[PDB]
């Protein structure tokens, strides 16, 4: 015989062990794995898919209206089209995106954002936008002059249907301690909306979300989402 | 409402494999009979507690092996005069085999269900379940019907294949002079996890186990 | 500008064809080395690879979307529906495409994305739905609330499924192609649908001396046809 | 009611080797005895049910090693104090040997019979048997008599040869206080089974243990 | 000593289990396999025989 | 004790019962900085209700052990008294001090008092 | 099986042993130690590090 003795912790259940169990059927032969596309490898995969946002943070509007903000000619410049915060934690236009379900599962994350807007007006509407974005620990522009000093794309609808902004870095965790604020991203009405007679008076923005290949998740945990 | 801010040093993604992400022992079903139904009975299925079913659904098709632990408690009721060491029987009955009806019922001597007999003060029993679907891959989500038939039209979103077999748990000698009450706790712990087709999370609350409808809120 | 000739269809669609692959897979046949283990198929090169053309739907300002199960609108139609209802198996990809006719002074944008699995949802009531309610054959269903997808998720999420965004500043034409989507080699196609095509107006079309019509054309077409064979020598 | 069909794919025939077909550890024998007949004895066989007796009889020798497996378990009687942990003697008497008559008998302290000392509160003993037969395989079906007068014609189909051997459990300290009741299961494992000449299967029902007599239905 | 630590599912009897056991009779020395005919390996063998069938289905 | 956390699959969780060895696990090194800091000369945030905690940053805190007891429910009644023994394992330290000479007078703020 | 028998002082709990734990998070990934300034490897540093004396012993 072999002479052993038994240490603390032996005859104790861990949920998170990982050791081998006897087979309950030794000799089942299961069914053979056929080839079925959408593997899926790494859950870092879904957070890079680009998904809508709700930008359309006015109150009392439910359904799809979260999910578009108008542009008219009844608006003058310089409006306050949105505001995006960037903190996957709290309610905003990101709460509703894959980055922020699949983030919410884990506690610290840190990485870059993609953030892309599609201008769905007519042919021939044509007007501009500030795009600004502000730095962490900043503050978020009051009028289209500040976020014209700040970090800024003009976005020109008339021509480019679509823009894409490149988040630096954000940043968050969990520690009553709240993570401080991780940035802005923000549009002022440059111009005034152009439309011919024929078209509508009205149009609309939509918004999409994603994540760089340098994202990353840690301490995963229970979704708040029952 | 304190805004406090902690700079995060990160590297590695092994993290947040889907090996890892659905390979945790969670609790599947925690039922209680009493001395003399007069024994558990339950078929093994995900989407018993909202957290772990709203974890499966993010994907369509889900390969992966099932290991069981029970872990049995016995509380008395009513003088005293110690807790039983009494023997467990635990079998896993097919998806193409009878379930047991009582306590002695024939079909707990099957020599083609397995059965494990473990004991109170003992470490909790623990086995695994391979892979015994017809198909390659369960199904979380069938868009389509059993048959063609009525009384199966009924039955939307129902495959048979994906039925994943019946746990049963009872108390060889279960009569005793006084009392007890037994509570068996059923972790699952996947493995071998392969998974396909992700799906958006869902957001509104569940309205029955088995049909994916939806309320508001 | 090009035409999306199969056999003995075609289509005269616009210069884009960007022709998304679902999940980067061209349809094929099914592999000799998991043919073994089931019934040997016989496919069909002719002519149930052939684009069938729905009846064109109307795309106004209260519009919620529209989806068609695959492929329970092609279950009672031409060839298809002539070989589904004599072989007892079958398996086969989808060749989806969508065309709006619209001026250049119609606005709107269009989310085509193909749901596989989609189960219905049948909103505050916990019965599941009908066979009525699923199998709506080629006139196809409406959505109810396809904010929710009609099952519990999000659109905003759908884009994780294979999806083409129509634009009507940009573009009128979607082109979405479906390989094999099903944890079985084989299955039955008058009892399960493997696909979902849906349409869903994201943003609502609109305009002032428009039409307000805007006529919407799709158009499906399955890409390799395998069915269990039906004429077997039994001899020797 | 509902005619479902699913698309079954296999490969591999090592399910159906008749090891693994034969290679299944079924219950072969349950009793009960109290506390002061006073103690188990069972001879081996394996026509005890009717499952296992239409399995092994599709062949006509089969020549296996069998291991067995006792799992008791003890039930009290009338005030409480606990399941005493006895300690239960186990043993195997061959085809050539006496058996005991009582639960003090002098059998009990023979040197030739193997013997196995086990507690309640432990693990289920186990031990393997060789296979002991005078020929090289045992005979399921025998269309013989075992000799050439009188009051053996009655025994027709019985080879003496056959007989497996006794197994007789006793609780050394049986008595007690107060009361128990004791169930004795056994678990037989066939091991390096090898079997010949294929039989057809039994269809009628069985009229005795040991006579393949047949009735209607 | 070496330091072992007991995991859980220890003091277990599974039906299915596949270990070695303790041999009660050590220095037995069975009887020799002599040969016998129509040794099975597989059941397979036996659905490959051809059988009756009961066509006449008249009740 | 019959609160839902206790079936979290993302909390470890170790069964174990009296009459066998004492539990035993290994907690990993769980703090966002690289190093776990005594002392804070610094406050968590900029705004009120955090300046009453001075020297308290929640990256230092270590988390929290729930014991209970599955069968709690006994005909007549026990007292059960829990033991906590902490090993540190592969510890790295920077930048010695000078010892502690004062009595303690707090439990997180480093005050002081004669003797 | 391995036949294997249990040392005296088996089950028992030493305060000064030194043998490995099951971790609680397998697949925690820790925060990467960056490089900190004043490594100390041993307390005998400590005692070679010149400190003021209390020379007036007056009461």
């Amino acid at each position: 015989g072999v002479p052993t003795y038994l240490l603390p912790g032996s005859s104790q259940f861990m949920t998170t062990d990982d050791h081998s169990s006897a087979p309950a059927f030794p000799d089942f032969s299961p069914t053979p794995e056929i080839h079925i596309p959408g593997r899926v490898h790494n859950m870092l995969e879904l957070v890079q898919v680009e998904s809508m946002m709700e930008i359309n943070n006015v109150a009392g509007s439910s359904g799809m209206e979260r999910l578009r903000v108008e542009i008219s000619v009844q608006t003058d410049m310089d409006a306050l089209l949105f505001n995006i915060p960037l903190d996957i934690q709290l309610d905003g236009p990101l709460r509703s995106t894959l980055l922020a379900n699949i983030a919410r599962y884990y506690t610290h994350w840190s990485g870059s954002m993609e953030m892309t807007f599609m201008f769905c007006g007519s042919f021939m509407a044509t007007g501009k936008v500030i795009l600004c974005y502000t730095p962490p620990g900043g503050s978020c522009p009051t009028d289209r002059e500040s976020a014209m000093l700040g970090t800024h794309i003009v976005w020109d609808f008339g021509l480019q249907s679509s823009i894409t902004l490149v988040i630096p870095w954000i940043s968050g965790s969990h520690f009553k301690s709240i993570n401080a604020n991780v940035g802005y991203v923000t549009c002022f009405m440059q111009t005034n909306l152009i439309v011919p007679k024929e078209a509508a008076t009205s149009t609309y923005i939509i918004g999409f979300a994603a994540a760089k290949n340098d994202f990353s998740l840690r301490l995963m945990r229970d979704s708040p989402d029952i | 409402a304190i805004q406090t801010r902690a700079v995060i040093n990160q590297h590695g993604t092994s993290e947040t494999l889907v090996e890892n992400f659905l390979g945790r022992a969670a609790l599947v079903m925690m039922k209680d009979f009493e001395y003399k139904q007069n024994f558990f009975k339950w078929t093994i299925n995900t989407r018993s507690y909202v957290q772990l079913r709203r974890k499966f659904e993010l994907f369509t098709y889900i390969r992966f092996d099932s290991e069981i632990t029970i872990v049995p408690t016995i509380r008395l009721y009513t003088s005293y005069s110690g807790l039983p060491n009494l023997t467990l029987q635990a079998m896993f009955v097919p998806v193409g085999a009878p379930t047991p009806k009582s306590q002695d019922s024939y079909e707990w001597q099957s020599a083609c269900n397995p059965s494990v007999f473990f004991k109170i003060d003992d470490p909790p029993a623990r086995m695994t379940i391979p892979f015994m679907c017809i198909n390659s891959a369960y199904g979380m989500f069938y868009d389509g019907f059993a048959g063609f038939e009525k009384t199966a039209n009924g039955l939307y979103g129902i495959n048979p294949a994906n039925t994943m077999g019946n746990l049963c748990i009872r108390v060889v000698n279960a009569y005793q002079p006084v009392q007890y009450t037994i509570t068996i706790r059923i972790y699952l712990k996947p493995k071998h996890i392969k998974a396909w087709v992700p799906r958006p999370p869902r957001t509104m609350p569940y309205m029955s186990i088995a049909n994916t409808n939806y309320t508001g809120h | 500008v090009l035409q999306l000739k199969l056999g003995n269809s075609a289509i005269v669609t616009q210069e884009a064809a960007n022709m998304c692959c679902a999940y980067g897979e061209w349809p094929s046949y099914l592999p000799d080395n998991e043919a073994t283990a089931i019934d040997k198929p016989t496919q069909p090169e002719t002519s149930t690879d052939r684009f069938y053309t729905l009846k064109s739907v109307k795309w106004e300002g209260t519009s919620t979307g529209w989806w068609w199960k695959l492929p329970d609108a092609l279950n009672q139609t031409g060839m298809f529906g002539q070989n589904v209802q004599y072989h007892y198996l079958y398996r086969s990809g989808f060749l989806c495409h969508v065309q709006c006719n619209a001026t250049k002074f119609h606005q709107g944008a269009l989310l085509v994305v193909a749901i596989p699995e989609h189960q219905l949802g049948k909103y505050n009531t916990g019965t599941s739905a009908s066979f009525d309610d699923v199998m709506k054959g080629k006139t196809g269903g409406v959505f109810t609330h396809p904010y929710v997808l009609d099952d519990g998720t999000s659109l905003a999420c759908s884009l994780i499924f294979p999806h083409q965004w129509i634009n009507l500043r940009t573009n009128n034409s979607a082109t979405i192609m479906l390989p094999w989507m099903n944890c079985a080699p084989m299955d039955f196609a008058l009892r399960h649908n493997q696909w979902t095509l849906a349409i869903i107006p994201v943003v609502p079309l609109n305009t002032s001396g428009g039409t307000t019509m805007v006529p919407i054309t799709v158009s499906i077409a399955p890409m390799c046809c395998e069915f269990n064979g039906l004429r077997n020598a039994i001899t020797q």
